[PDB]
DNA sequence: TCGAGAATCCCGGTGCCGAGGCCGCTCAATTGGTCGTAGACAGCTCTAGCACCGCTTAAACGCACGTACGCGCTGTCCCCCGCGTTTTAACCGCCAAGGGGATTACTCCCTAGTCTCCAGGCACGTGTCAGATATATACATCCGA
DNA sequence: TCGGATGTATATATCTGACACGTGCCTGGAGACTAGGGAGTAATCCCCTTGGCGGTTAAAACGCGGGGGACAGCGCGTACGTGCGTTTAAGCGGTGCTAGAGCTGTCTACGACCAATTGAGCGGCCTCGGCACCGGGATTCTCGA
């Protein structure tokens, strides 16, 4: 069979650092793996739409950063911000 | 024994609020499926998972046009649900608007 | 070489950062791609998922279950106020409705 | 073939009671037949648009999943 | 004393503002109601004048057709006066609540 | 500060009259303001948004087109 | 050389067939662009043009003016079925509204 | 100033075609340009999706029209694709 | 308030199939160097956004009256609900056939890329003629009477 | 059922400013190639889709009695529409200043590209325990006294 890449292994590991005993069925990872993708395209859609509104080539931080204020709601939105900074600030430390 | 004409109706409410089967047969959906799919294109095949995707989106669809159904029939001092009901939700969501 | 690491490990993130980069890089999103794009969109990815992870664990372990159904995810999704406006044209397979009854229809 | 006749009037007031429907008129099961139909053509027309750019004959559930995605009824589960 | 029934005026005025396409809010009001609203996101924010003609379109847009939406509301309940729980039944309906 | 009673009754009338509104609630008018802020503050928090992301300080009329297409609120006529 | 001829020339086009090619090469769209995908694509649009030109320039002609306004366009767009669905979450500036009074409200 | 592109000559070449007689406004042009450059990025995102979909590097007429068919409602498509068959089949012959 | 009786729920055994863990292995991500151009930065410039300022005057505001409408109450009656019996076909467990989805190899034609060049399109400048703006007239409609 | 009176449509001047045309230039599209890889075209494999059959029984269809809700009058009070007089900022036109949007020139550092290497993730294979299912009794809601 040929090989088929999913979200499955990295949506597990959370699950088993959030709730360590709690398991998920089949259908659930299917539902979880299509949360992952839509959300992917939104915000790569919108930090694209946000390059080619400034005439740049490049997406940065900055683009999905501004695509994730633009799209997530409220307190969602700053929560991610400082996950995303935080670890983008981690990255370029090391 | 006579349970009062409202007893079970709220019964059954409470059944499948609680459940999250599906409500439609799956052969009469699927000979209709292939019937409405018959207008498109001749010698149509189906995968099965693709029958169960349309019977899921069509039976959600449903059930919100129901919710908003029945907001409709209660704004109107209802609690019966109607046709224009229905009409009033699908103008006010955009489909027959 | 020097020992490979992973860029999940140096951004201390569980979701991968290199096979993000390239379905950015592969994507037709931008001519270029910047180097910190992939570990945000990757860390704001794995947070999500956390999120709704958690509530719906919430919701198996309130239901006497140790495995999550797409009935959970979605009692997690619905009972939330911004997981609900983020997935609000979604539908959840297998996830019914919540319950609620009009106040006028009870007896 | 009167195959929308196979979604019974007691499939109907189920779907009814899951969306939280105590009593309803005779006249709500053709109405909701139509409505169905209406979406069912919608959706298998965009599904079988799709089926047709890819050269094939048989109609598979991503195709389902972006002809609902186009219109803006996003399903997640089946891929 | 010349005087019209109640619904005369009303009628005229219903034509004689679907017949024409000015905006019906006044102007400098309206631009400092968005330039107030805007000082909670930034500091010392200017406004291109087309953008506060944009903003005044899209909002009375907007407007006009969620009144359209709260007239059939009202009319569903047998009645012609509009009223609140229109207004809510009809945002509640499209998604916006 | 108080600018949304710069939005008057006479001007909800007209938005009324507009919709075909024939008769109207003294109550509708509050509501009606209140329906503008939240639609005013959605609309104009994205074209900020988008004008913080230019680093710039004027919000130009292609911010809010941006803003409204977000939406699902297309505006011809002004740019885009 | 050759007397340069443009591609919307040989296709028989009112739309530029270079600058749509330019700007599906420009857009983040594809990898590659065929070479008829800009003519289908100009043909398309110059189709949609014309057809809601000729509806306004109608409205324009049953108004009495020789200039076509927004309000026209408007008409055209809202009037036609079609048109109307494709144009159905897009806000036309200075168009107005159809005019339409529903039928209780009316007096009797 | 710079040069700023549009498509307000090809619009008026349209309409003296259509209508011989009667002129355009200003602000009608820039709600025709507004409306050509929605309808194309309309067409070439479902184009683009399309060649995604079925794993293809290429935007070809077959995309443009496929995308035109689930785009354009009913006789609009139909006629869409009429005119767009016609024009490339007279490109290619010329 | 109070008992039959019915429906949902809550404990104990069964067993079974799907989730979770393990193992090759293969390809996709990592590491280490160049290259060249995208963008960061500094400076100029010169729109256009902002802040008064006075005058009209159009619109908003406040009030008074009354009338049409919203809302509550009452009665009919018929339509929908609940329940019992009969009938139908959905569903489940197998079985068989083959159409078509999916993968692999080869090669050719079609698209990207480069240089030359010149003509299409854009910015500018200008005039005139649709159209906005009075103004008087002519009707179309509304409300007692 | 006819007379007033009110609001809106129509026809004729009359300026005016915006649209349509003309000109100069410049930069982006066309002409003429070359190179390489994407996809079109065969072939093959085997999966999963379609068609058929039998038995169970779960669900649907039909019918019947009755109660309760939809709906039609009827009345009453109030609150919203219409209209008039007073007030107030909106709109307009000019004026001055400068903040910042926009463009240009340098230059550098960051992302693309490439080649080699290896380990993370994916497909395939078990295995047992969480849950679906079965049965019985406790609990609770309903409804006729």
């Amino acid at each position: 069979k040929t090989r088929k890449e999913s979200y499955a292994i990295y949506v597990y590991k959370v699950l088993k650092q959030v709730h360590p005993d709690t398991g998920i069925s089949s259908k659930a990872m299917s539902i979880m793996n299509s949360f992952v993708n839509d959300v992917f395209e939104r915000i790569a859609g919108e930090a694209s739409r946000l390059a080619h509104y400034n005439k740049r080539s490049t997406i940065t931080s900055r683009e999905i950063q501004t695509a994730v204020r633009l799209l997530l709601p409220g307190e969602l939105a700053k929560h991610a911000v400082s996950e995303g900074t935080k670890a983008v600030t981690k990255y370029t430390s090391a | 024994h006579r349970y009062r004409p409202g007893t079970v109706a709220l019964r059954e409410i409470r059944r499948y609020q609680k459940s999250t089967e599906l409500l439609i047969r799956k052969l009469p959906f699927q000979r209709l499926v292939r019937e409405i799919a018959q207008d498109f294109k001749t010698d149509l095949r189906f995968q099965s998972s693709a029958v169960m995707a349309l019977q899921e989106a069509s039976e959600a669809y449903l059930v919100a046009l129901f919710e908003d159904t029945n907001l409709c029939a209660i704004h109107a001092k209802r609690v019966t649900i109607m046709p224009k009901d229905i009409q009033l939700a699908r103008r006010i969501r955009g489909e027959r608007a | 070489r020097a020992k490979a690491k992973t860029r999940s490990s140096r951004a201390g993130l569980q979701f991968p950062v290199g096979r993000v980069h390239r379905l950015l890089r592969k994507g037709n999103y931008a001519e270029r791609v910047g180097a910190g794009a992939p570990v945000y969109l990757a860390a704001v990815l794995e947070y999500l998922t956390a999120e709704i992870l958690e509530l719906a664990g919430n919701a198996a372990r309130d239901n006497k279950k140790t495995r999550i159904i797409p009935r959970h995810l979605q009692l997690a999704v619905r009972n939330d106020e911004e997981l609900n406006k983020l997935l609000g044209r979604v539908t959840i397979a297998q996830g019914g409705v919540l319950p609620n009854i009009q106040s006028v229809l009870l007896p | 073939r009167d195959n929308i006749q196979g979604i019974t009037k007691p499939a109907i007031r189920r779907l009814a009671r899951r969306g939280g429907v105590k009593r309803i008129s005779g006249l709500i099961y053709e109405e909701t037949r139509g409505v169905l139909k209406v979406f069912l053509e919608n959706v298998i027309r965009d599904a079988v648009t799709y089926t047709e750019h890819a050269k094939r004959k048989t109609v598979t559930a991503m195709d389902v999943v972006y002809a609902l995605k186009r219109q803006g009824r996003t399903l997640y589960g089946f891929g």
